């Protein structure tokens, strides 16, 4: 799961009333945002997003991945050449430059597709959030690197009254999830 | 079928696609497989060639033109080479990526193939009808003609949620227009829509009980609305890789499901994108990718130029047998595309490698009916502008078949059957919304 997700990007919400965007990292602590005992407030503005406004975001994030995903960029494997092409030779795995040996894959496998849907999942999973198992949206060195800690109690209560919430943002992943 | 992207079943796709022509070649002009050789290597003689219209570089300028195109082969015609086409012997042409081509000519030093002609392809048969169904057909309809209305979406504005329009519109067809048919191509809930990509949603007092995500947002906004419509307009949904109720995000695209839209079995239908289906005799072929917009020719000649471009279009499509003929599909640049599924491209040939009588996809260029090598080709418009100014939907209106009237062609054989000339019984009228 740690590794896992090394790889995955960040879910980005954009808050309705004053159009701030920061990274979503579940119930945990953010200079941006707070997940209180009535829902996603951005801290900038003190605003509360609806259900509706944080969903409608985790859906057109996942369909921006899947569309381009779908626009089908492949990679070669040889250091030594590395082009990035969406032409596909009739020999698939087969380089397009003249005499390349190199072998040819899918730019945005399907496997790092899976990965970022379950990664979204996690966000909105109630057991990861109390047993604090989210991958961090942050490194030390980040200059938004939140300034107060969460503690375990204050997630275990606020994740329950979030349940229903949480639970809804989920069933949007797994719209896309169960089709893949 | 799931989210799954192979490599090896995506280029066998590519590969068929060049067979299939070759044969149909074949059979068209009565050649040998011996007149086809190989032409990425050098040769003394002309030959015939078939194969995939290629830039010359997989890292490609936005901008082609005649002297930077090559041909690809098929595995079995070239080892799937791809050899730089010298097109100075040609005064006439039009090319787009991913068409399928013939050519007659030569590999004269074993690094440019030299075209002499172009071996144009075949247009596909048109369907043929027995003179015991045009006669039901006929029963029907009781005399009067045959009413279509097509819609395609975005149906709200890019700044608010009303569909006030078409609330108007249902009412039109419902007690004016009294049409048999309903086709309504999404998106519905657009996806890109910038209110739904910014997350800008409102509050709706209208609802007793908010949407919680985009599919309760149709089951609240769309259904109650659809629900309208009559009961004796058969209604038939399809759907965009666009459409947010949709779960499948790739063309070609599953049908929605019917039963959770909430919309009811007595008049609504849901197919797929793309769908081919027959309303009495005529075949419609219906696909939501928006290849008009899409198709980006490579032309010479002032023959070809001094064309319409709608018509060249429709005929590269006729020609290729597919609703989107164009690889790798086109990008917006990431925010949406084309997103082929290429390993089922397999779907969006034409159903039994017959042409429509009638041709609709849908597209963001202004709305249009035109024939082109007889095949009624129609984009209806967007139903609503952006700005929320009214759009334009189709009204195809067809004169009922009458084995009498001599608008029907008799086709020679010992079974006898008839050509549906639906051109010319079809009227199409592009009706400001
Ligand atoms: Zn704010
Ligand atoms: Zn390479």
């Amino acid at each position: 799961d740690v590794e896992r997700f090394k790889d995955t990007v960040t879910l980005e919400l954009s808050c309705p009333s004053c159009d701030k965007r920061f990274p979503f990292g579940g119930i945990v602590s953010s200079n941006y945002y707070r997940v209180s005992y009535n829902g996603l407030q951005c801290k900038h503005c003190e605003q509360l997003f609806t259900p509706l406004q944080l969903t409608s975001q985790i859906e057109h994030s996942i369909r921006a991945h899947i569309s381009l995903y779908y626009a089908g960029w492949l990679q070669c494997d040889d250091s030594t050449c590395g082009i990035v092409t969406r032409q596909v030779s009739v020999f698939g795995k087969r380089c397009l430059n003249d005499g390349c040996t190199g072998v040819m894959r899918y730019k945005y496998s399907d496997k790092q597709l899976y990965n970022q849907l379950l990664y979204f999942d996690s966000l909105f999973d109630c057991e990861k959030n109390k047993k604090q198992e989210l991958k961090p949206i942050y490194l030390p060195d980040d200059l938004d690197y939140p300034k107060e800690q969460l503690t375990e109690s204050s997630i275990k209560a606020l994740t329950e009254q979030n349940r229903e919430l949480m639970e809804t943002g989920r069933s949007v992943v797994q719209k896309y999830l169960n089709d893949c | 079928r799931t989210m799954r992207q192979n490599l090896q079943e995506a280029s066998d796709v590519l590969d068929d696609q060049i067979e299939s022509f070759t044969k149909i070649i074949q059979n068209h002009y009565k050649l040998s497989p011996n007149d086809f050789a190989d032409p990425t290597i050098q040769s003394q003689s002309e030959i015939y060639a078939v194969g995939r219209i290629v830039p010359d570089s997989p890292t490609y300028d936005k901008f082609l033109n005649p002297e930077s195109l090559s041909l690809e082969t098929s595995r079995m015609g070239g080892v799937g080479r791809r050899v730089r086409l010298d097109l100075s012997q040609v005064n006439e042409l039009s090319f787009f990526l991913g068409q399928i081509v013939a050519f007659k000519g030569k590999n004269a030093n074993g690094d440019y193939f030299t075209v002499n002609s172009i071996l144009p392809l075949p247009y596909p048969n048109s369907p043929v009808s027995t003179s015991q169904e045009l006669q039901e057909f006929q029963a029907n309809l009781e005399g009067s003609s045959l009413k279509v209305i097509v819609t395609c979406g975005p149906y709200f504005a890019n700044d608010n949620f009303s569909l006030e329009l078409l609330q108007e519109f249902i009412d039109s067809i419902n007690n004016e227009v009294k049409p048999h048919v309903l086709i309504m191509f999404g998106p519905f809930i657009d996806i890109t829509h910038p209110l739904i990509a910014s997350g800008k949603l409102p509050n709706f007092p209208q609802f007793k009980t908010q949407p919680k995500t985009l599919d309760e947002l149709f089951l609240k906004l769309f259904t109650p609305i659809l629900k309208t419509i009559s009961p004796h307009i058969q209604t038939v949904l399809i759907p965009s890789t666009k459409d947010a109720i949709s779960n499948h995000a790739a063309y070609p695209q599953a049908s929605l499901i019917r039963k959770a839209l909430q919309l009811p079995k007595r008049n609504f239908k849901c197919m797929a994108n793309p769908s081919s289906f027959q309303i009495n005799e005529i075949y419609f072929g219906c696909s939501n990718v928006d290849t008009f917009k899409d198709l980006k020719e490579v032309i010479k000649g002032g023959t070809t130029s001094s064309r319409y471009r709608l018509d060249r279009v429709s005929e590269h499509i006729l020609q290729q047998r597919r609703y989107y003929p164009i690889f790798p599909g086109s990008i917006r640049t990431h925010i949406s595309g084309a997103d082929l599924d290429v390993s089922y491209l397999g779907l969006t040939e034409f159903v039994g490698g017959f042409s429509p009588d009638i041709m609709i996809i849908p597209s963001e260029l202004q709305h249009f009916a035109r024939v082109v090598q007889n095949v009624v080709v129609i984009n209806p418009g967007r139903f609503i502008r952006a700005t929320g100014n009214r759009g334009s939907y189709a009204q195809i209106t067809v004169q009922c078949p009458d084995l009498e009237d001599g608008k029907l062609t008799l086709v020679e054989g010992e079974e006898p059957v008839y050509l549906h000339n639906v051109w010319k019984r079809a009227r199409v009228d592009l009706i400001a919304s």
